[PDB]
RNA sequence: GUGCUCGCUUCGGCAGCACAUAUACUAAACGAUACAGAGAAGAUUAGCAUGGCCCCUGCGCAAGGAUGACACGCAAAUUCGUGAAGCGU
RNA sequence: GGCCUCCGAACG
RNA sequence: GUAAGAGCCUCCUUGAUGAUGUCAUACUUAUG
């Protein structure tokens, strides 16, 4: 493509840069694995 | 049979002869065969897929972010090699006559460059494949009037 | 990628050029045209009065002058048209002539005297020459151009007459009536539509998707009916108007029409109507008996037109067509 | 069709090939292999048609109308062994 | 990741600074915003420029300057006149050719710049455009760009500016810069001027030497018909080809004159006498 | 020069751009270049920032140069930017900016009586308002990004012009439910494409005429 | 009239209107066969009046 | 070329240092106009929808331009009965 | 003993 | 009462008539 860059709108505004990751307190993927 | 790969060919197609149709044997316990490569695999693949999608979403990301990148960029791109191979007549330079390149200036205050805006949409065909399916019986005149 | 320093020592030195690298009548072709032209006929005239005389148009922009009738040669030579005359005109005496050139410019002529009148200019190219009846005098000639406006035009006086709009399209032809206070105006808005003349307003419009174009134009010679051909190959008759309708005579088909405009014949006994045809076929029609007479083919190139001689009883119809024109029994 | 009606022919037979890499259907290719046939290359059309009828999956009417067409064609010995073949693919008393 | 910059708007310096444009202005063909590279190939010449996209310069394959007939060197019409016959459609309806030319760059995995050369075999109008080039064309292909200015006397820089005085010439004929400059694909051009100007029963033959044989020359000449015989002198390394008929003779006789190259070697062909001498 | 560089992009000529910050329709342009004219929202709110800059900038020039002032430039500075600068050319664009900025310059007033109150007072008596023209000062903080993105995007847009269709479904109002039925019948033409195994192709697509108005019909009466 | 799109198809004078793509046969230049193919192509269309 | 250093021998002569490859993208649809006026089975109109080889207004995935305008039914192929004429080892 | 929501511009 | 559009600044075909004016009624107008 290397084009089709022009002007922005609205709702595209930079929203949720940082993720969350999987707390140990509400689930861990290797207690999972080891769940019961 | 060399003949369905008319048209673009690269890599995948895997369709050609009919001994495809009916698989081979029959479900069987292997390890390598059953399972899945090693745990190196999908954490390479995955690296690939953070490089790969870094990249895209990098420059993707970039420009649907007008935070105007950077200033400009340091390529001072020394080019050593041949013209195209062209071996005319004398020289027309020393060895491959290397060039000095350089990165270009930034963009004004005008957004204005080159304006399209154009329609052209799809536009290229498929290629199509071959059926590949076990042809079923008719309706007759029961089913088929039903 | 290089050292930067050593590329500047090396431009330094590319500057100083350093390479080192160390029950019905049946007539019949009479006799042809008197001479002729290569190029086709633009216009076909003859002298009302004599008959005699034909004044031959076409498109090698000379006006061609043709004695015809009995002992049979033309009379003379033409020029001084600046292009290929569109339309062609004369005077009630037949001495005087007008002229409508595709140059835009209307250049009356002078004939018996063996050269034309004078050459005249026009706003755009005029679509459409005609004399002026009724009175003798005719100081003003009604005509038309591609202005969609048909104007007449005052000469003897120096300026034209006047202008007026029947309709948005340009007018193919104009044929003025006997009444004097009508002229029937056939515009390329397909439109038939007559107009009060002498005074700036018209008369009336009518058929703006009918009668395509106007290939034919004629009137009886006695005014109860004015029938013209369409260029979907469909003559039109029209009841002539002085009533509540004021239109209408008949439907008369079997014609061709390729698109160019035909001169239309009749034989008035008040019995035939006879025109040429858009592949070139001589079109023979019975009228008064609402049906048409026989389709022979005479010319070998696209039918032109088509005239015929004074009414007295039957006796000939001439014809012509591009390139080349013949005169039928 | 309309290309069949051409008088070329070639770039017909030709794409006619190209629908047998294509989705056969097991209509358009088995009948349009018999036109084919029928239209010239007597030897290899029923050579091509029996290599691709005898590559996916077998059939009835089709491959006893060709075994009878390749058998009345010249001769039936290879119709014989052809028969064996696909009667052997998909035994039954018919 | 340079343009194609052919060896011809290359320039006799060997090295050259040159300023790359990411966004520069549209493709002429491609209609597509692409790299426009400037360079200045000559000291006091002007500096040069490239308005051909790498889809417009690769669908033509020809040098993204000065555009010219493939790697041969050659004006662009007549050599691809000559390839086949035209193989393309510049014709009309971009928004059609961005389909054909998008799927074409996309579907197509081989290419490159120059990591690569020749690797033919022959080739049919290799010596019609071999004949039809010359060695570095590089004269008044750049600087002069000529100026009214200074013909009517009106220009008060004078040659301190560019465009120098005297540039311009008769216009009368193609001016053989900006005329093919105008079109690009459409007109026959110089192109075909130039190559209607480049194409215009005993044969004696000479040059042949010990690396060419007799078998050579007859089976080279035996194409074009059947020899009656033929004379190996090896003393004065010529070869005469008596053909039957006439017609190989001349089809041969012209054919062969100057344009025989057997085993890498020319040959001088001239025609026999037949004289009775 | 930048709002005649607007007008001098898309040719008009309905209307001109007055350095009051006044566009008047000079011809009198109406239906096709009425709908063509518009320019009434972002065209305004430059005429907004620009009538209060121009405003004030000309303010000051008469200040400093021509016409003395002094204490009447500190005078016309609170006063006018108090009540004019309340007022002036903002008005739409603005909205809850002049609304609540608005209501601000009303408690600017409050401290301009405030101040100079007992001993007298009858005209602009100073009591200067560059606190308040710090308040708008951050409503042109604040609003200087969004009309910087408004009129980056729309000058971008102006030259580009307007792309391809841009999807954007799902107005909900009333729409919603005919999205709703076409979709109904999208999968319905799928899952009825799938129910018989060959059937027909063409005699498909005439069972959603009858199952469609069967089932309206059907549904909506008894 | 003026030449930009217009009552028709977009740049159409059916002249290669629409993309044709290509056809090959196997791995082969068919060069007579359509020659003939256009020859009694042009064979097919004749002038006259219907 | 300038500035500096007698660095070498004349005030100027010679030598060394510092300043060291700019310009180019340099210079030469919408106006105006005649026309006629607007879909949903008898008369009037709400509107919202679907695909572009159609767009403008509108910062805008808000929305607005008479429901913003453009937008009709072809089928890949047969099978049996009756009468008349000609031919038949 | 006090408390005072109010606050308009286009399009259609 | 009005959104939109257009352009001009070298060879053939199946034979059904017409002109003298007025009422109930139907449709089209921003003039009531």
């Amino acid at each position: 493509l290397s084009q089709l860059s022009k002007q922005y709108s609205s709702r595209d505004l930079p929203s949720h840069t940082k993720i969350k990751y999987r707390q140990t307190t509400q689930d861990a993927p290797e207690e999972v694995r080891n769940r019961d | 049979d060399a003949i369905a790969r008319q048209g673009q060919s690269k890599d995948k197609v895997i369709y050609s002869k009919y001994t495809d149709l009916v698989p081979k044997e029959v479900m069987n316990a292997d390890d390598p065969d059953l399972q899945r490569p090693d745990e190196e695999a999908i954490k390479e693949i995955t690296e690939k897929t953070r490089v790969a999608l870094e990249k895209s979403v990098s420059q993707k990301v970039a420009a649907a972010m007008p935070v105007r990148a950077a200033d400009k960029l340091a390529p001072a791109q020394y080019i050593r090699y041949t013209p195209s191979q062209q071996g005319v007549a004398f020289n027309s330079g020393a060895k491959q006559r290397v060039i000095r390149m350089v990165e270009m200036q930034k963009d004004p205050m005008e957004p204005p460059r080159f304006k399209i805006n154009k329609k052209i949409p799809r536009g290229p065909p498929s290629p199509p494949a071959p059926v590949m399916h076990s042809p079923s019986r008719k309706m007759t005149v029961k089913e088929q009037q039903e | 990628p290089a050292h930067i320093n050593d590329f500047m020592f090396e431009q330094q030195r590319r500057t100083f050029a350093t390479y080192g690298y160390a029950k019905c009548y049946l007539p019949k072709k009479q006799i042809h045209v008197w001479s002729g032209h290569t190029k086709g006929v633009s216009a076909v005239r003859l002298f009302p009065l004599s008959g005699h005389l034909l004044l031959s148009c076409s498109m090698d922009c000379k006006i061609k002058l043709w004695e015809v009738y009995g002992e049979r040669r033309c009379l003379r030579t033409f020029i001084g048209h600046s292009k290929a005359v569109r339309d062609i005109c004369f005077n009630t005496a037949g001495t005087q002539f007008l002229s409508a050139a595709y140059d835009r410019y209307l250049k009356l002529w002078d004939t018996e005297t063996g050269q034309c009148i004078s050459r005249f200019t026009n706003r755009k190219v005029p679509y459409c020459v005609k004399f002026n009846p009724d009175e003798d005098k005719q100081n003003l000639f009604v005509a038309g151009m591609s202005d969609k406006k048909i104007v007449q035009w005052d000469i003897r006086s120096g300026e034209i007459v006047q202008e007026y709009d029947r309709h948005l399209g340009a007018v193919n032809t104009i044929v003025f009536v006997d009444e004097n206070r009508r002229f029937v105006s056939t515009s390329d808005d397909k439109s038939l539509r007559v107009w009060e003349w002498d005074i700036p307003v018209d008369f009336k419009y009518i058929a703006e998707p009918s009668m395509h174009s106007m290939p034919a134009v004629t009137l009886s010679p006695n005014g109860k009916w004015l029938a013209c051909q369409s260029m979907d190959n469909q003559i039109l008759i029209f009841g002539a108007q002085n009533r509540f309708r004021l239109n209408k005579k008949k439907i008369f088909k079997g014609h061709m029409v390729a698109g160019y405009a035909c001169q239309v014949d009749f034989s008035p006994d008040m019995s035939y109507v006879i025109s040429g045809d858009g592949n070139g076929k001589l079109n023979i029609w019975d009228w008064k008996t609402t049906k048409l007479y026989s389709r022979f083919k005479a010319h070998d190139k696209v039918c032109i037109g088509a005239v015929w001689h004074p009414h007295e009883t039957s006796k000939v119809i001439t014809c012509g067509w591009d390139g080349l024109i013949k005169l039928w029994d | 069709e309309m290309e069949m009606k051409n008088r070329q022919v070639n770039h017909a037979r030709n794409i006619w090939d190209r629908a047998i890499t294509t989705l056969p259907r097991v209509n358009q290719f088995w009948y349009k292999y018999t036109y084919m046939e029928e239209m010239l290359g007597n030897v290899a059309g029923a050579r091509q048609v029996f290599e691709r009828w005898m590559e996916w999956q077998p059939e009835e009417q089709a491959w006893h109308s060709y075994i009878n067409f390749e058998l009345r064609y010249k001769e039936v010995d290879r119709a014989r062994t052809i028969y064996e073949r696909f009667v052997l693919v998909h035994p039954d008393v018919k | 990741d340079f343009p194609i910059l052919c060896q011809t708007c290359l320039g006799e310096n060997p090295y050259i600074r040159m300023t790359k444009e990411k966004y520069g202005k549209e493709c002429k063909i491609c209609a597509r915003p692409f790299t426009v590279f400037r360079w200045c190939p000559g000291v006091r010449m002007r500096f040069k420029k490239t308005e051909v996209c790498q889809t417009c310069s690769k669908l033509k394959n020809v040098c993204q300057t000065c555009l010219l007939d493939l790697e041969y060197g050659l004006p662009i019409q007549v050599r691809d006149a000559g390839l086949s016959f035209k193989d393309d459609m510049p014709k009309s309806d971009v928004n059609k050719e961005y389909y054909t030319q998008n799927m074409e760059r996309e579907i197509s995995n081989s290419d490159g710049t120059r990591p690569v050369g020749m690797l033919g075999k022959a080739t049919s109008t290799s010596d019609m455009l071999l004949k039809l080039a010359r060695t570095t064309p590089y004269y008044k292909r750049n600087r002069p760009h000529i100026c009214s200015f200074w013909v009517k006397g009106e220009c008060k820089r004078g040659e301190e500016c560019p465009y120098r005085h005297e540039k311009p010439t008769d216009p009368d004929d193609p001016l053989a810069d900006q005329n093919i400059k105008d079109r690009y694909y459409g007109i026959n051009d110089p192109v075909a001027d130039k190559l209607l100007k480049r194409a215009s029963t005993t044969l004696y033959v000479g040059g042949l030497g010990d690396t060419i044989t007799e078998t050579d020359l007859r089976n080279h000449f035996y194409q074009f018909g059947e020899i009656r015989t033929i004379t190996v002198v090896q003393r004065q390394q010529c070869a005469f080809i008596q053909f039957a008929t006439r017609q190989a003779a001349e089809v041969a006789a012209e054919k062969s004159f100057n344009k025989l190259i057997v085993n890498g070697r020319r040959l001088n062909v001239k025609w026999g006498r037949s004289q009775a001498a | 020069n930048m709002l005649n560089l607007l007008i001098h992009r898309k040719n008009l000529n309905y209307l001109h751009l007055d350095y009051n910050f006044n566009l008047k329709p000079v011809k009198t342009l109406t239906t096709k270049e009425r709908k063509k004219s518009r320019f009434g929202n972002a065209f305004h709110l430059c005429r907004e920032v620009l009538r209060l800059t121009k405003l004030v900038v000309d303010s000051h020039v008469q200040y400093r140069l021509g016409n003395v002032d002094a204490f009447q430039l500190a005078d016309g500075l609170q006063y006018i930017f108090a009540h004019v600068g309340q007022l002036t050319g903002m008005y739409r664009y603005k909205y809850k900016l002049m609304r609540q900025i608005r209501m601000c310059k009303d408690l600017k007033h409050l401290i301009y009586y405030r101040f100079n109150t007992g001993p007298v007072g009858k005209g602009p008596g100073c009591g200067f308002w560059a606190a308040g023209w710090r308040v708008w000062l951050f409503f042109m903080r604040g609003i200087t990004p969004l009309l910087e993105r408004w009129l980056g995007n729309l000058l971008a847009r102006q030259f580009e012009g307007r792309h391809s269709k841009g999807v954007a479904k799902t107005v909900t109002k009333q729409r919603v439910e005919s999205h709703f039925d076409l979709e109904l019948r999208a999968a319905v033409m799928h899952d009825i494409l799938d129910m018989m195994p060959e059937g027909i192709k063409q005699n498909k697509a005439r069972t959603i005429l009858q199952h469609l108005s069967e089932a309206w019909r059907c549904w909506k009466a008894n | 009239r003026k030449r930009k799109r217009g009552v028709d198809y977009n740049a159409e004078i059916p002249f290669e209107k629409k993309p044709a793509l290509g056809f090959y046969d196997t791995s082969e230049e068919n060069y007579q066969a359509l020659d003939a193919d256009f020859r009694k192509l042009r064979q097919q269309d004749l002038d006259g009046e219907l």
